[PDB]
């Protein structure tokens, strides 16, 4: 019941996802940006 | 349990129309973008070779 | 005497059939006319249907919100009902 | 019954409640990115043939740019790019995850999911429409500065709407949310609702609504994403 | 009444009165009538004019590169080509119809309608 | 006054709207995107099968909706929530 | 003091009447539409009819098609009223 | 408070839905079937008979919901389920 | 209360929806069946009377469902079904 | 719980659902005739005064309909049938 | 039991809402339509805003009419309610 | 309670009133912006040659919306006949 | 013999039901024709995207702050009801 009401996960779950953006950061774009230009 | 029989054949039927359907174009573009980049890498080889 | 949670249920229900009303209108609406859009694209120059999936998928996305949001409105109205008492 | 809501695995720390299901179900989306950014990073090979993970990531790159550009440069706006790649995935993998059979029976005549996508939960959608609104907010304030945001956004496109205008600042980010929410939350009653036929009919229409829902979740993923590139680029003019 | 003029570029064809024009424009057939709103219209690669005046049987034209242009006063039909049906030949239309080239499958293909073969 | 009974009525009236809805916006949305297609084979014979892939998803965003609330029915009607 | 089925037979009265008023209003709205653009095909292209009739024929179907659900509804609600007491 | 009294109110009201639906629905659709066969009648005057038949099968189908209401709505007013 | 009151009230609503929903129908056939009409008019002046003999056909029909509305709705005020 | 006062309830919902329904069909065909007289001017200015026949035709039936609804409306309210 | 007044006030101001909703719905949509209209007669012709406002004022004013007429006659519905 | 029914029935009115004047608002102003859009597709330079008529056209359909506004505001608040 | 405050909150849930129905398909088909009219801009003119959007956000803008408007009151006649008692 009440479910627009947000709990506290709503701070946790953006952890979690900033932690994947990290990743996307540095990890996986720059890469790919790298080898498209290459190619 | 009767439930989560009727879901299991449900996941089943929708995995056997994914790949019977789905997955064949899908591999195909796969396969299509791979050739694609195999032809550009060899036509630089062969640029170079020239 | 008539159970008040009983009337302000059925109050509730009605709003809930009213939202879906609405919003199964607006969707199927709008849906309708940008697909419209999008087949007369493509008809008129089939090499620039590649493009129009672009902001397509904008109108829809501008429309089928207006009714997923009533949605979940509904639901605020029929499982966890304001002042159900 | 349907018991629509239920969280499951609620704790409460430093005075707050936090749902356990919501958690775990974002955290294995987020594990399954990680590993496949691991996996792409492994077999990252330019001068080689690149491998299917390298081929849907720069698909997806692909994509995300061109509409960048379609709308903004890099160089103006470099960071929206991983911004709304990651939000694609990530939105597309915790939708499509659902498809797997997790659903079982609790002995009560109720269906229970092991697996809920995040997306069902306020929670998440929540999460992530202020972190893209924060995000666009701050680019258009050190884009034109903080004095000129506020004056702009008031003003839009022509100064004599103004109201009109504010209420779009307040629009965007409920609409990003709640139309994701209700994208997601509707298939969490659906399967629900399917679960009231026996197995042998119980198969098929559950069968064709994950079928649609595959769809459903591929674009809703794409439509947040893109209109995160599109507010970010809105919020970042001239 | 509305001045037709079917004209060539190599000459002019025929000219007068009359009261309808049906043609086949690449939107879709059209009849021009005497207060028509002025347009210019493509004709279909195929097209058939037919001209019907006071009492006087219709004039059934095969053109090749038409266009229609439609004004409050006039009317005219400047075609690459076009042939009546009088010296159209059926055999000729028939035979060359369907053939290799599009133009000239076109170009008999405008024949036959004008005869009625189509 | 069984309290049932008011909540019944209530769900009763609630499905007919849901419905009601619901074939209005299906009907119509998949009325105009037929007109398109049917213009579209019109202007271009040959246009039909690749005028199908885009229509189709009108069809299948279209019918979503409709099909999203012909469930609601059973929930409103065979599991009124509330009932008690 | 009433009788609880007349309730229930007046909520399923107008739940039905909502039903098939809904439906009519699509019906004929799609047809309408699907007619216009089958007109205006034959209209501009005589030669396309033997081809236009088969997508008209899919255009119609799915816009009747949700119109018979709402008529077998009928039978749901007006004659097997769930929830009837 | 005739049971059988609020049936037939419910069923009366009903029935209105019923009409109202059907009404707008024929006349909306009617409407742009005249409108497409108008236009065409006007760009192609010639062509007048030969868009009749279409432009029946359409309206001649538009009505077939229509009337369909009117029939039910006799069955929801002059013989009343559960009444 | 008297039950024939409840009667008469439903039908006093269910002739308003009758009546609301042949309205809607008739002014939306009519304006699209007139728009039809202006620009068949200001496309080809001299086929105007040739494009009555269509216009009308939609509006007599547009009209006619328009007018059973009427035909019943009184009925319904007049003639209450189960009174 | 006195009679008079459900029938004056049943005629003004009644009479409300008939004003509103013709004030939306006159709206919407009032509209749709203008943007045709409209876009017809626009073409060409010679024919606004030949448009405003047919144009003022079709107003005729429509607000014809509207001004019938306000009529048999009036009738609904002021003497409701069945008011005893 | 309950005061008639109450019942007749609260259908007259049922009635008052879908007067409201219908002209409203009327209004916005007609004026919509032929707002469009001059639009796109403005857009495919620069200099016609000198005639193009007599014709469309005109039209406006058979949609506002209508709106306002609701507006003043559901007055009537929510202060000289009629049998209060 | 006589003051719950009326009240009742003045929300509902309330509620009645701003679905008709948001159904009619929203589409007349997509109609507007339509013509707008086609306008500057076909005309891209004039742009503030269609803004007049444009916000002609939407002041008068968010007149009638704010009219609206303002008498469901009257319902609700200032109920008459309470 | 019913709490007066059941009445006013069927009411109120009855009144945002409506409000919500009627903004959702205004919501709705606004988008839908505003998108319609952006595809077939952009299947005319593909460079155009960009100069398209400062007319459509402007059109979904209006469109949205009425639905949006629509959506505050209805919670105020839900979650902070007027007149309640």
């Amino acid at each position: 019941s009440n479910f627009l009401i947000p709990n506290g996960t709503f701070f946790a779950v953006l952890i979690i996802f900033l932690i994947v953006l990290g990743v996307i950061s540095k990890w996986v774009v720059p890469p790919i940006s790298k080898v498209l230009a290459e190619r | 349990m009767s439930i989560f029989i009727g879901q299991l054949i449900g996941f089943a039927v929708i995995a056997f129309i994914i790949v019977k359907w789905v997955v064949p174009p899908v591999r195909t573009l796969m396969r299509n973008q791979q050739e694609a980049v195999r032809a550009a890498l060899a036509e630089s080889a062969e640029a170079a070779k020239k | 005497d008539l159970d008040p949670n009983a009337i302000i249920t059925a109050g509730a229900l009605i709003g809930g059939g009213l939202i879906m009303g609405g919003g199964a209108i607006g969707a199927g609406i709008g849906d309708g006319i940008a697909g419209n859009a999008l087949i007369s694209g493509i008809a008129r120059q089939p090499e620039a249907q590649g493009r129009l999936f672009t902001p397509f998928f904008i109108t829809v996305g501008l429309v089928e919100a207006a009714y997923f949001i009533n949605l979940a409105f509904m639901a605020l109205f029929v499982f966890a009902t304001p002042g159900l008492q | 019954a349907i018991h629509v809501g239920h969280h499951t695995l609620v704790f409460e720390l430093f005075g707050m409640t936090f749902n356990g299901d919501t958690i775990l179900a974002t955290a294995v989306t987020a594990v399954i990115v990680i590993a496949l950014a691991f996996y792409l990073r492994a077999k990252v090979t330019s001068t080689g043939v690149p491998s299917g993970v390298q081929l849907f990531w720069e698909a997806l790159t692909i994509q995300m740019r061109q509409q960048i550009e379609g709308s903004i440069g890099m160089k103006i706006a470099p960071f929206v790019l991983p911004l709304s790649v990651t939000i694609f995935v990530f939105i597309l993998i915790s939708n499509w995850l659902a498809v797997l059979p997790l659903q079982y029976g609790g002995a009560d005549g109720a269906a229970a999911e092991l697996y809920k996508a995040p997306a069902s939960d306020i929670n998440f959608v929540l999460a992530l429409a202020l972190f893209v609104f924060v995000c666009y907010h701050a680019a258009g304030i050190w884009r034109r500065g903080i004095v000129g945001h506020p004056i702009k956004v008031v003003k839009g496109h022509v100064a004599f709407l103004a109201p009109i205008n504010i209420v779009e600042e307040l629009a965007k980010p409920i609409s990003l949310a709640l139309r994701l929410f209700g994208n997601i939350f509707a298939g969490g009653i659906l399967v629900a609702l399917i679960a009231m036929f026996p197995w042998y009919i119980q198969w098929f229409p559950n069968a064709v609504w994950k079928t649609f829902d595959l769809f459903v979740g591929l674009i809703q993923a794409f439509i947040f994403s893109l209109l995160t590139i599109l507010y970010f680029s809105q919020s970042m003019e001239l | 009444d509305l001045n037709v003029e079917i004209v060539a570029v190599e000459r002019e064809l025929w000219s007068g009165p009359a009261t309808f024009v049906f043609t086949r424009t690449t939107a879709g057939e059209i009849g021009i009538l005497p207060r028509h709103i002025p347009l210019v219209a493509q004709l279909v690669d195929d097209a058939m004019v037919r001209v019907e005046r006071e009492g006087e049987d219709d004039l059934r034209i095969a053109v090749d590169g038409g266009f229609l242009s439609v004004t409050e006063e006039t009317v005219r039909i400047l075609v690459e080509n076009a042939q009546f049906e009088s010296e159209i030949d059926a055999d000729a239309a028939k035979e060359d119809a369907a053939s290799d080239d599009e133009r000239t499958a076109a170009w008999g293909r405008a024949r036959l309608r004008a005869l009625g073969q189509i």
